[PDB]
């Protein structure tokens, strides 16, 4: 005969509210944030949010009392402290008029603006969340759809341009991967951008890339989450291009040079060296872009499926063929206009694309440039 | 009403006991303090000639390790350590000498103004011993005094003891003598 | 907006250099990073 | 009038003598 | 509340600034640099708080008064003069073509009816200006590279960019692209 509040027991233990969560973990607003965007805790629903706690509204989010648990049992909250303390430090040694002092202190805190490097080391939580690497293929569709909008994406205060210029490289060294292996195996272009499918280990990812153009960030935004979401996605695909580099035993990370990079080789600029139906389609052919072509999305595809030789204008890039268009070796050249060599075949990218979707070339006189184009469709 | 804490209230009734008594001369002096214009001034002279911290003297004992493995001028420095400082007043070595106004055992510094006068030192009294730790790389400094410089700035030296031997010691000589506080109205 | 079944309507280009680039694209693309964490999942 | 110039001119005084910050 | 030595220091400046400008005007414009038309970004940086009249008129002629604004402008001996008047607020080089070309893609913006628009549409673009040759992006990007007629409409076309402010990142011919590297 014991007597037991029903308050006490039940669901009240299993779920607790976001307020008492941030009191328990005794952390701020953003920096609790910042904890569960790393983590990943997402706030479920209880069955019942009545037998949780008393005073209670549906607008209210709650958590898993176990989920809290792992969050105090973390090493970064020593790490958010101390890094806070190194904080305290580095504004005592700026008050204080030691530039020297703040010159070590701010070497130590390694800031992620100077660097490009995340902040934290995030080694243990992306090892304790994705056990195996199927799963780090299915959340690098979302990681990689990150990191090519932030690589088209200008620089704020949150957001540097060190680690800009690192996504940039990151993104690149990616997309050289998928050209020496060949794993791209769909391509769908549209009024979003461009979505890529590629095949790895068999598993799919969908990833996409909007044009070349500015983008406004006009509205009611947030950057400090998004700089989160950069650093994560950078731990992410590092270790994913560092496995699988290893795995097709191209050494990482390949060269690059910063001449013809600051002269604008783009997908030129990375240099890899083996040793430390995609093929058949366009297999010994002679490819050249124009000055009105996007040049980063079709150098991606004919890269990707084994063209020999794709060149360009000198004004759109460095590193590539010969920019004239007197030569005779180039036999197709993508023109979107509204020369006129008899050998030279003019045509326009949509057959470029039908060609890549279809694997079964799709004819230049239907998609000859000067009239209406016939549709395509999209494979999926 | 509400209830204060006992801390700050010894505090602030140290506060008005320490200024509406009457207050003898040598303590009552310390009450006079250089302006915003004369402290800048003497804090860039000052900064001019700060001490190296930890760093910078490992750093260099490691440059003079390594150089006699594959000359030099006597320092300048500002002087501080108040056994010190009072050794180089008596020895007439010092040119400026900076109190603080702040010391928590006041006897410590009561007799440095009239030690300062009588061996013929330009003195002032500043607002901050925190301030001259700044200086020195330490957490608070008693008193810090300047005693000889570099060339390239002897000239602007002795412009500010001029400076404050007219801009603050003769704006003192009547006050220095008198006692301070008091309710009297 | 935010009040459509459908986001998108296809339009018909004749050229790839017709084809503009939608902005809001940023903020839709940010609009799904927090569903991930902070739309719940249900099993 | 008169104690508005000297209330200005105090406050100045008081602006270049102790500062204005704090 | 504004103190004397703000007063003497402001003095110094306005006397130094006109000895100088003096001297520029009396002695003849030409610069240690070759004929032939050059093309240079100039990016106006905080200086001197109070501009003198030929300087704030040569920088309206230029377009800078903002925070952080830059402009490509050519290099022949009239505004190599008109530069060599307002060295000590701007900082001018050879721009990259890949500055130039992030520069416009990440903040091009333009001007019409008096007011700034984002570029967002090649037709919009083509809507503002028509007939002088110019169809897309990549055309005023190359326009600006190689040299043409069609300078000043395309530079009257486009606002002047208004860069983030760094956080620690004369005359120099490189290091500027390091700069806007930065800038960005």
């Amino acid at each position: 005969g014991k007597a037991k509040k029903k308050g006490k027991s039940g669901a009240a233990r299993n779920y607790m509210t976001r307020t008492q969560a941030v009191k328990k973990l005794q952390l701020s607003l953003p920096d609790f944030r910042k904890l569960c965007i790393w983590k990943g805790i997402y706030p479920r629903e209880p069955r019942d949010r009545r037998k949780v706690n008393k005073s209670a509204t549906a607008s209210t989010t709650f958590y898993y009392t176990k989920d809290i648990q792992y969050l105090l049992h973390e090493p970064l909250l020593q790490k958010f402290r101390e890094q806070k303390a190194l904080e305290k430090k580095i504004s005592r040694a700026l008050g204080r008029g030691d530039v020297s002092n703040a010159a070590r202190l701010e070497r130590n805190a390694n800031l992620p603006e100077k660097t490009g490097k995340p902040r934290y080391t995030l080694n243990h939580i992306i090892r304790e969340r994705y056990p195996t690497f199927q799963d780090a293929l299915r959340d690098l569709d979302d990681c990689l759809s990150m990191l090519f909008l932030f690589a088209n994406l200008p620089s704020t205060t949150a957001v540097p341009a060190k680690m800009i210029a690192r996504c940039e490289r990151l993104c690149h060294e990616f997309q050289h991967y998928l050209i020496v292996t060949h794993s791209l195996r769909k391509s769908f272009l549209s009024i979003k951008g461009i979505y890529y499918q590629a095949n790895i280990q068999g598993e799919d990812i969908l990833w996409l890339v909007p044009y070349k153009f500015n983008q406004r960030i006009v509205g009611d935004v947030d950057f400090r989450i998004m700089g989160t979401f950069v650093e994560f996605y950078m731990t992410l695909l590092g270790f994913v291009n560092y496995r699988l580099y290893t795995s097709i035993g191209l050494k990482y990370p390949p060269k690059f040079d910063q001449v013809k990079d600051d002269q604008g080789a783009e997908l030129a600029a990375f240099s890899l060296e083996g040793l430390n139906d995609p093929s058949q389609l366009f297999a010994n052919f002679t490819f050249f872009l124009s000055r009105e072509t996007p040049r980063q999305p079709l150098e991606f595809i004919l890269r990707a499926f084994g063209c020999k030789r794709i060149g360009w204008d000198a004004v759109l890039g460095e590193g590539a063929f010969t920019t004239d268009e007197s030569d005779p070796r180039i036999t197709h050249q993508i023109i979107d206009r509204p020369g006129r060599y008899p050998g030279r075949i003019y045509v326009q990218p949509q057959w470029v694309w039908d060609s890549i979707n279809d694997e079964e070339l799709k004819p230049p006189e239907l998609y000859a440039p000067g009239a209406q184009l016939p549709p395509h469709l999209s494979p999926f | 009403m509400v209830k204060w804490p006992e801390y700050i209230r010894l505090q602030r009734q140290k506060k008005i006991l320490r200024m509406r008594l009457k207050v003898p001369p040598a303590i009552a002096q310390f009450q006079y303090t250089l302006d915003k214009n004369l402290a800048a001034q003497a804090f860039k002279l000052l900064n001019k000639y700060r001490p190296e911290t930890k760093q910078e003297k490992k750093e260099r004992l490691l440059r003079e390790a390594t150089a006699i493995k594959e000359v030099s001028k006597k320092p300048y420095t500002v002087k501080y350590g108040l056994n010190h400082v009072v050794g180089l007043i008596e020895n007439k070595k010092a040119s400026l000498v900076l109190i603080a106004n702040d010391v928590d055992p006041i006897e410590l510094v009561v007799f440095l103004p009239a030690l300062c006068r009588k061996m013929g030192i330009p003195y002032a009294i500043i607002k901050g011993k925190a301030r001259l730790g700044t200086l020195v790389h330490k957490k608070t400094a008693a008193v810090v005094a300047i005693t000889e410089v570099r060339s390239e700035d002897k000239n602007e030296l002795a412009k500010l003891i001029s400076a404050v031997k007219e801009g603050y010691l003769e704006k003192v000589e009547d006050t220095r003598k008198r006692w301070g506080g008091g309710i009297m109205g | 907006p935010e009040d459509r079944e459908k986001d998108y309507l296809p339009t018909k280009y004749d050229s790839l250099r017709k084809v503009p680039a939608w902005g809001n694209f940023v903020k839709e693309r940010f609009e799904r990073c927090m569903d991930l964490y902070l739309a719940p999942r249900v099993r | 009038s008169k104690a508005a110039k000297g209330a200005q001119a105090k406050k100045a005084a008081q602006a270049a003598l102790k500062g204005v910050h704090s | 509340f504004k103190r004397a030595e703000k007063y003497v220091k402001e003095y110094r400046e306005q006397e130094r600034e006109k000895i100088r400008l003096a001297r520029i005007a009396k002695q003849q414009g030409s610069f240690h640099i070759p004929a032939e038309a050059k093309l240079v970004f100039v990016i106006r940086i905080k200086g001197i708080n109070k501009i003198p009249p030929k300087p704030r008129k040569i920088l309206q002629l230029l377009r800078l008064r903002q925070i952080n604004n830059g402009v490509f402008v050519k290099v022949t001996k009239a505004t190599a003069e008109m530069i060599k008047i307002v060295e000590p607020w701007v900082a001018y080089g050879y721009p990259n073509l890949k500055s130039v070309r992030e520069l416009i893609y990440k903040r091009g913006y333009g001007k019409v009816n008096g007011q700034r628009i984002p570029l967002t549409d090649n037709a919009i673009i083509e809507e503002n200006l028509g007939k002088y040759g110019i169809i897309c992006i990549e055309d005023l990007i190359h326009e600006i590279f190689t040299v043409g007629p069609n300078f000043k409409q395309a530079a009257n076309f486009l606002w002047p960019f208004k860069l983030s402010n760094p956080n620690g990142g004369g005359n120099r011919e490189e290091h500027i692209n390091a700069l806007i590297r930065a800038m960005n």
